[PDB]
């Protein structure tokens, strides 16, 4: 009650100053729930889905790539996603085909931090395929 | 005088704006249209020396591009279309201009026979 | 920290490849989105 | 004027043919552009290997 | 004169107008697009600002480093946009070094760069090009914030200078600092807050570094 | 019919690109050059490739010169302009073709301009 | 014939690039050699009144600036420099002068002999 | 020789800073004044004030505007094109220099205007 | 002073009102249109009226166009245009005006419409 959330894409919007009750967002250092007067913080993202709870009967079933929450002092929060698509536009086909080629190039790397590079590619599709 | 009265109030809104096809890109899908039909028009105009043409291949000519069918071929082929549409329509269409040279007009018989005519030629044409 | 921390990256640099894949798993309709944003066109110059 | 055919009605390459200050400011434009691609274009043509052998 | 030389300088403002008539519609197309793509780019850039306004932050005393990003385009023709924001920098630089801070500027366009070539042609860190041809993205904003950390350049204040526009005729050079540092956004606004850490507020800094600059090219 | 179709569509296509650089010379004084699009950055430089090739040091002009005096044959004058308009050239500066005879002697002469740097 | 031959030449490529009065792009390195050295044979080229200077004497001012002896001066300078440099090769080299006069020509011997004399004038001259 | 080698450099300077403005004025009718240089922002900001500086209240001429007739030394016209051509003068606004004698009433006139 | 002050600043106005229309109908050619105020958007109304109130078919074309000649007498003319401008007929379409006689038969057209 009394809160504001605010979910904007760079090139879209989708909440503006349109609150509804309980927001699910996964952070990068765990997960956590809104719940009207949640005590504030500065997190940012890890890939995966976010489950915001119209009051509206249903929910809203968006998946965001890498953004920050930012829910302060007075009962607002500002989501600020990068890349936040919905669930029809993508396709579960295509997504289970590149878990395991990424998982080729693994063994294959001979750096340590171009092997680092490959360990944060497979962690987004693993989230992937996993929200479908 | 039915084709080429919408062809010359299409040349004449095309000089209107020919000043911005040098740069440009954004402008709106009309203004983007009307420079498109406006080269492919011009392309039907020229001519090469001591080929004086007929006018019920004229018609035809002018009929193919004031209607539409010319918008995806591309501006440069548009002289090598129309060599080889009208040594087509001599040989293999010589009863229709024989019905617009003697009726003079463009009835609706003809109208609907000279329209899957550009039809079945421009779908087998690149070859 | 994690596995991009203390190797020597950056945060941008986790957010271009966690984005891209993104991008990847998309269809044939909403691949012109993916291909609108594509902000790679700012050139580099240092002096030396 | 123009609105008829009488009237004077400008072509196509008037402003180089009045040579005042505009048909300078061209000119000179058209030069120090294309100086610096007969710089890139043949500090380029010197990376042929072949030269490098015989040098 | 003669009339060989009125005619002749009489059809060349002929050209001069047509030309400028036909740039009057193109870059003016160019303009209502842009009133469309600010609005959804503008709640996203004041989102990303607001969290700075409800704490009271300030770099208190003396840091001993500096940043000033020069936002311009890579075009002409536009009037007192280059002149207004080369106005601002010099400005500013010459205050700051009564306090004896190092400063270190970043053009992001090309006439800024060429603007300063003379003066301070040993204060650049890196210079963009290719800026303002076609319309600016997100990705752009996060090639430029990447670069600016892994330069080997480790500064501890900074601030941007661009062009908000109030309305079609009138315009404005505005001024906007950047919190970059991590301990300078460690202090008594930030104890209230929750569980982030020292690696959680080095993510985040960063991020809002890459949303100050799509604010700015918007 | 009387120079046959080749070199009768090679002598169009050279009036055809300067005619149509003489149109681009308006936009240039008030825009410049660098803000033009690639694509007639190109119609251009292959305009002025052709400005430049058509000067030809004569014989009777030594003592103004002292160049040499050639004399392009009519085949080969043919042959030179279809490689500059196809783009056979897009690698060479302007200066290669100034007062030079055939096609040759503009690729001898690129090379001797590069290695005084 | 030897030293205007490559005068003529650095004027003619002066005249194409500094039309300009608005540069926006800076070519220091590029243009700027070839922009900044035809300021210099502009004004090597004053003359005053009723002063009809000598044929051997000429040389020894256009040969000063053709081959680079002046591109570290001042430009408001250039024309302080030759009244005080004219002075000082009329009175203490006559038998120079007397041999680019009776030979015609300029040969080797006399080239680097000349290279030294315009060295030691412009390492007292500045102050 | 006749009037000096200082009378005849000055009145060289005025006529160079006039003809280079004089070549820029089919750009700045078009293009406006944000075209130039910074440089070239300089030979406009003083050749527009040695044309208001070549104007003078006659003495005859008192019954059209009521003005006073003023008079200057040969001497006192070398050094009022000094110190406009070396940079003296340049925070003073041009109409500053409309209609007066010598260089002392320039400077008498900028301070009504403050 | 010649034909007095009733015709003259109806006359005057049309004339006027014909000139806002020619100065807007360049912001919403190049613009756009909603932005404009709305005591604006009744001038646009209005000068579509009175440039189609213009219009009246001749009698020399009877045969040809089909409708009927009309001669339009002077005070008839007069009282028209003092009603179109002061907003007396504005709520009614655009097509009732268009090719009428006198101010009389355009609200007889205006019922034939659907």
């Amino acid at each position: 009650g009394q809160m504001s959330f605010t979910f904007a894409s760079p090139t879209q919007v989708f909440f503006n100053g349109a609150n509804v009750r309980q927001v699910d967002v996964p952070t990068q250092t765990g997960a956590f729930g809104i719940l009207a007067s949640h005590v504030p913080t500065l997190q940012v993202l890890r890939p995966g889905l976010v489950v915001v709870h119209a009051e509206d009967g249903t929910t809203s079933k968006y998946f965001v790539s890498s953004g920050s929450v930012t829910v302060n002092a007075d009962s607002s929060v500002q989501l600020l996603a990068e890349e936040a698509v919905t669930l029809d536009m993508l396709d579960p086909g295509v997504a289970k085909a590149n878990l395991e080629k990424a998982q080729s190039e693994l063994l294959g790397a001979a750096d340590e931090a171009s092997r680092a590079e490959i360990q944060i590619r497979i962690e987004a599709n693993e989230a992937l395929v996993k929200a479908l | 005088k039915q084709v080429a009265g919408t062809m010359k109030l299409e040349l004449a809104q095309y000089r209107e704006v020919a000043a911005f096809a040098q740069f440009g890109s954004d402008l709106d899908a009309a203004t983007q249209q009307l420079l498109s039909r406006g080269v492919r028009l011009t392309e039907l105009l020229k001519q090469g020396q001591y080929a004086p043409m007929a006018i019920e291949e004229q018609v035809a000519v002018i009929y193919a591009g004031v209607r539409g069918y010319l918008d995806k071929l591309e501006p440069s082929k548009i002289t090598k279309f129309e060599n080889a549409f009208l040594s087509h329509v001599i040989s293999q269409h010589q009863a229709l201009l024989g019905k617009i040279r003697a009726d003079g007009k463009i009835s609706e018989e003809t109208d609907a026979k000279l329209k899957e005519i550009v039809t079945n030629f421009l779908a087998g044409f690149e070859a | 920290v994690a596995y991009w921390r203390q190797a020597g990256l950056s945060y941008i640099r986790y957010s271009q490849i966690c984005a891209k894949a993104v991008r990847d798993a998309l269809k044939a309709e909403f691949k012109a989105n993916a291909e609108k944003t594509s902000g790679s066109n700012v050139k580099i110059v240092k002096v030396k | 004027s123009s609105d008829t055919p009488e009237g004077v009605r400008s072509g196509a390459g008037a402003v180089r043919d009045a040579g005042g200050a505009f048909g300078k400011k061209e000119q000179a434009d058209e030069e120090r552009y294309f100086r610096a691609r007969a710089r890139e274009q043949l500090a380029a043509l010197k990376k042929h290997h072949e030269n490098e052998i015989s040098h | 004169a003669t009339l060989k030389d009125i005619t002749r300088r009489l059809k060349s403002i002929k050209n001069i107008q047509k030309i400028t008539k036909s740039m009057k519609m193109v870059a003016a197309a160019k303009y209502a697009r842009a009133e469309r793509d600010l609005k959804p780019a503008r709640v996203y850039g004041i989102g990303s600002l607001a969290l700075y306004e409800k704490a009271d932050i300030k770099v208190p005393e003396d840091k001993k480093k500096h940043l000033i990003i020069g936002v311009s385009s890579d075009r002409g023709l536009c009037g007192a946009i280059h002149s207004s924001v080369a106005k601002q920098i010099k400005s500013e630089v010459a205050n700051l070094t009564a306090a004896g801070k190092e400063v270190k500027i970043v053009g992001v366009g090309d006439k800024i760069r060429g603007i300063l070539h003379r003066t301070h042609s040993d204060q650049f860190l890196v210079t963009f090009k290719e800026v303002g041809r076609k319309p600016p993205t997100f990705g752009d904003a996060s090639v430029i914030a990447l670069e600016l950390l892994n330069s080997g350049y480790e500064f501890d204040e900074g601030s941007i200078i661009f062009n908000r526009f109030r309305s079609v005729i009138s315009y404005k050079t505005e001024e906007k600092p950047i919190f970059s540092l991590d301990t300078v956004a460690s202090a008594e606004s930030m104890s209230i807050y929750d569980d982030i850490d020292a690696d959680v507020l080095r993510n985040y800094q960063e991020y809002s570094l890459a949303n100050i600059i799509y604010y700015s090219l918007k | 019919n009387i120079v046959g179709s080749e070199h009768y569509d090679v002598a169009r296509g050279v009036q055809k690109i300067l005619q149509d650089y003489k149109s681009l010379q308006d936009i240039i004084a008030i825009l410049g050059m660098d803000e033009l699009s690639e694509e007639d950055k190109l119609t251009v430089s292959r305009a002025r490739k052709i400005q430049r090739f058509l000067s030809q040091p004569f014989q009777v002009a030594e003592v103004f010169t002292g160049h040499l005096g050639k004399l392009v044959p009519l085949k080969e004058t043919i042959k030179g302009f279809q490689q500059i308009l196809a783009g056979e050239y897009d690698h060479l500066p302007e200066q290669a073709f100034y007062m030079v005879g055939p096609i040759e002697e503009a690729v001898a002469k690129a090379d001797k301009l590069a290695e005084e740097h």
